[PDB]
């Protein structure tokens, strides 16, 4: 059934599209976490609460 | 809010 | 014959990705919120950190 | 932090 085939091409384009989504959040999240990171000496007490998020 | 809100699943099916 | 088995297992596929990227975009809203608190403090980390959030 | 799950 062509209908079924084109059901399924259609989740492939979208779980294509939902794995870019999430490694474009994600490398979000690495790159802030690498910034808190090197300022882990600094009392800058918000970046901790930024860290705190990252790990919940 | 100026965050790349996530597309939504109605859409892209 | 045809099989449906493709879609069902796409599917599952779509929810598991969602929620992964439901969840990271979560903790990046709350980090803007956290940021937007901060917004007087004119904080260089801080900034660099909002940056990367609306690249 | 949760890594993605690879594919």
């Amino acid at each position: 059934a062509a209908e079924l085939m084109q059901q399924v091409n259609v989740l492939k384009l979208t779980v294509e599209d939902l794995e870019k989504e999430r490694d474009f959040y994600f490398g979000k999240l690495r790159n802030i976490e690498l910034i808190c990171q090197e300022n882990e000496g600094e009392n800058d007490p918000v970046l901790q609460r930024i860290v705190d998020i990252l790990y919940a | 809010t100026r965050l790349r809100p996530p597309t939504p699943l109605s859409q892209l099916l």
